């Protein structure tokens, strides 16, 4: 039963990398990843991907906040699933996410592309996203 | 033989977020088990817990969280906030969900906690909490 | 592989095999004595790019967020 | 295969402290959680409690909850059961069980008995019960507490025979018989040695029973 | 905190009958139902989960029904190591209780009572207090009635008889009645009769040793 | 294993479409806009349905989310926003016990601001259990 669940972890000072190990992080049988390349399966088949990420939107406007992941002509990405909530206002705090069923097939890689990691939660089951065969 | 268990909240009690699993809709299959409030994990396994909660400065909060012998004791997988402001002068409304993927143990226990229960639009079709093996 | 984005690579078989031209969705698998059989894709279906994809993506309209086509071979080109 | 075996069950006072330990094997004793249920002398069955032998995650029965504590020794594929101020309604068969799905109960122990009297402990006399098909047996008497274990040539002769539940003498000792039918033809061949065995007082005898 | 209630508390059937027992629950436990025998002494055994599953290497014989709040265990074809003690229980939500129980005696064809008696050990008299055994070996029903003689005294308060359980292979109950006094009342009387009537036997059988 | 994933798309001048990028429907089950998604075994599904948000108001929008079967309402969500641009997302999914040849569909209640690019509006089904 190939799966995954990795958590979000901050990096640099308004980044964001994928933590695989800490708390509740975890990856299966062989499942590789690596932050600069996304996460791949061992198997093909059809999975169930899912991606929360929660904000903390504290305005000094109109934040154009969205979630996605994609998959990788190879260096021609593929949208997959995406939210999105733009919020406009000392104060907010809000939460996106999403879940599907996509085919994948063995080796490919799946990301997420968050817009504005300046501002993203990271108090535990917060953000994270994972994959599972179904 | 694979375990599934989906909880709704009991709406006679509206203040307090009481799950049951009676209904036609509601029940627990192949093993799980409830046991003060708290779902009680039939086999060590991977599991896709879910749940999700409606409401209708003000703040609302929702998780799924995971209880520990060590450390934090309460382990939260799954939360999400939302802050509602003075200002309100319509029927305002708001659906937290979130589900993910976990690696558990026999006899963990999922247990949730939220804050703004007297919001909370006690129903099968809004306010639930469940998970299944894979 | 070889020289790429005309040809890529099908794990069934140890050997790396065309592409599919624009337009065109893989409607069977290299053999080793086949190559990748193509097909035209449907009305409101559109690809761009020598894809192994086995299915082709939706010409969407132009959402009130015109100027023309859309076909087989390129999309919705709204500006 | 799967094999549970409780020990450590015996003689406590009221108030008095025990712990009851529960060996495993034959199944990878860290991913299966064991309970505890118990039973009082022809009564229903309760359940205790439970403990996952990996992570220590005990689970009470509240009636037991600050009086039982579950524990378990992963290195030693072993659970156990410390109870603390035994009483009366605490007097019972206690079980231990590992399930498949945890509220299935499905491999149980052989149980132990923990009786709970202010008695002091006593061990049994052996009399031998001499025949007159013929019917012979054994006469184990004056034994405090339960129970007493009575087989046949070592487990050998299991037929016919039948061991009886054990008395309360007014003198408030235990005392049972156990009696098995055997060829009257063959009281000459065969050898007919009955294995006493009460643990509370380590006492443990092969009686020969033949007529005189 | 559920409660179970097992319909008979007892119940006698005969080898071959239906048997069928019902527990009710105090709430709704959607299907979370199990079902074990257990027999005398020894641990319960696993017949049902999930209110309609066998499990594991239960006869055919053995089945589960029930809906919501009242449960049903049926037997087709009763043998006789079909009796035990059968415990109902939601498994539903902790602390997982147990009905009270029900209780099987399997009818048979009414047996007499193999009877023996036996002389106090020399050894048991060495120690100052004789014991006489009677036994009624395999025999049905349960119901059956001994009595002591001592040169045709007719002994009282002095008697202590128990019996086993229904044997798992013939459905027969075994009784022993132990007869105990001091040693000098054993040596003063010469007659000792154990008087057993049953309607195994045509009329109340006896029987005696003396010295 | 039965499943389906079908994504939005405009027709008239909300419909589902089954076929293109990522929407598929497996081994004989079935669907049709104005029937639903029909599953082809008895069984214990998981639903989920997201639907993507273009809230652009010139008010307080009561934008709602459902997917149902006289018809029975299984699963739902909701975001009343009052507050140019206003895009928001509403995601729901949950465990089902469909019968071979019932019929799923999603209700939405405003197709006016319905969000059509790519992954922003699908729903589906997936077997996990029952036999």
């Amino acid at each position: 039963l190939p799966a995954a669940h990795l958590i979000g972890a901050p990096l640099k000072g308004q980044g964001l990398g994928w933590e695989t190990t800490k708390e509740q992080a975890f990856l299966t049988s062989g499942t590789q990843f690596s932050d600069a390349e996304g996460l791949a399966l061992p198997q093909d088949g059809l999975y169930y991907l899912y991606c929360l990420v929660g904000y903390r939107g504290r305005a000094p406007q109109g934040r154009s906040v969205t979630l996605r992941s994609s998959l990788y002509g190879p260096g021609t990405p593929e949208l997959l699933l995406e939210g999105a909530e733009t919020v406009t206002p000392p104060l907010w705090y809000t939460s996106v996410g999403f879940g599907g069923l996509v085919q994948l097939r063995r080796g490919e890689r799946v990301y997420v592309n968050i817009s504005h990691p300046d501002m993203v939660d990271f108090a535990r089951g917060k953000t994270f996203f994972g994959a599972v065969m179904v | 033989k694979k375990p599934a268990a989906h909880l709704i909240g009991d709406p006679s009690k509206q203040n307090s977020l009481l799950w049951r699993a009676n209904t036609d809709r509601a029940f627990l299959q192949d093993g799980f088990s409830l046991s003060n409030n708290s779902l009680l994990v039939p086999t060590s396994g991977i599991y896709f817990v879910y749940s999700q909660v409606v409401f209708s400065p003000l703040y609302l909060a929702h998780e799924v969280q995971l209880f520990s012998s060590q450390y934090p004791f309460h382990v939260p997988l799954l939360s999400s906030q939302k802050m509602v402001y003075p200002g309100l002068q319509e029927p305002w409304l708001h659906s937290m969900y979130h589900g993910a993927a976990f690696q558990l143990t026999q006899g963990d226990q999922l247990s949730t906690h939220t804050d703004g229960i007297p919001h909370l639009v006690l129903s099968p079709s809004t306010v639930f909490f469940g998970a299944f093996a894979l | 592989c070889r020289d790429q984005e005309k040809e890529y690579y099908e794990p069934q078989h140890r050997i790396c095999c065309s592409r599919c031209p624009p337009g065109t969705y893989v409607s069977a698998k290299c053999s080793r004595i086949r190559d990748t059989v193509c097909a035209t894709c449907a009305e409101n279906s559109y690809n761009e790019h020598w894809n192994y994809l086995t299915i082709c993506q939706l010409c969407r309209p132009c959402d009130p967020v015109e100027i023309a086509p859309c076909t087989s071979k390129r999309k919705t080109q709204c500006r | 295969e799967v094999q549970l075996v409780e020990s450590g069950g015996g003689l406590v006072q009221p108030g008095g402290s025990l712990r009851l330990s529960c060996a495993a094997s034959g199944y990878t004793f860290t991913s299966y959680v064991i309970h505890w249920v118990r039973q009082a002398p022809g009564k229903g069955l309760e359940w205790v409690g439970y403990n996952n032998p990996y992570n220590a995650g005990t689970n009470y029965n509240e009636k037991f909850k600050g009086r039982f504590t579950i524990s378990s020794d992963k290195s030693k594929n072993t659970a156990y059961l410390q109870m603390n101020s035994l009483r009366a309604e605490d007097t019972a068969v206690y079980y231990c069980s590992r399930p498949t799905m945890l509220p299935w109960f499905a491999y149980w122990g052989q149980g132990t008995l923990v009786t709970v009297s202010s008695a002091s402990t006593k061990g049994p006399s052996v009399f031998p019960l001499a025949p007159s098909t013929a019917a012979l047996g054994c006469l184990v008497k004056d034994y405090f507490p339960e129970p007493v274990t009575v087989s046949w040539n070592s487990g050998a002769l299991t037929s016919g025979v039948h061991t009886f539940p054990a008395v309360l003498q007014s003198s408030g000792l235990y005392s049972l018989s156990s009696v098995v039918t055997v060829p009257s033809s063959s009281l000459g061949t065969q050898t007919y040695i009955c294995n006493v065995n009460h643990k509370p007082s380590n006492t443990k005898v092969d009686k020969k029973v033949e007529p005189k | 905190d559920i409660q179970m209630t097992q319909s008979p508390s007892s119940l006698s059937a005969s080898v071959g009958d239906r048997v069928t027992i019902t527990c009710r629950a105090s709430q709704a436990v959607s299907s979370a139902v199990a079902w074990y025998q257990q027999k005398p002494g020894k641990a319960p055994k696993l017949l049902i989960y999930s209110a309609s599953h066998r499990y594991t290497g239960v006869p055919s014989r053995f089945s589960g029904s029930g809906s919501g709040t009242d449960f049903t265990l049926t037997i087709s074809s009763l043998q006789p190591e079909d009796f035990a003690t059968y415990y109902c229980q939601e498994s539903y939500s902790t602390p997982w209780t147990f009905g009270q129980g029900t209780k099987v005696e399997i009818k048979r064809t009414v047996a007499a009572p193999s009877v023996f008696i036996f002389p106090p050990s020399d050894e048991q008299l060495k120690s100052g207090t004789a014991s006489v055994v009677c036994l009624l070996n395999n025999f049905y029903p349960r119901e059956a009635k001994v009595q002591w003689k001592v040169d045709n005294a007719l002994q009282s308060g002095n008697s202590q008889e128990s019996v086993t359980e229904q044997d798992s292979k013939d459905s027969t109950y075994s009784l022993s009645s132990t007869l105990t006094l001091s040693k000098a009342d054993y040596e003063k009387h010469k007659v000792y009769a154990c008087e057993v009537t049953h309607q195994g036997l045509s009329s109340p059988v006896t029987k005696s040793f003396n010295r």
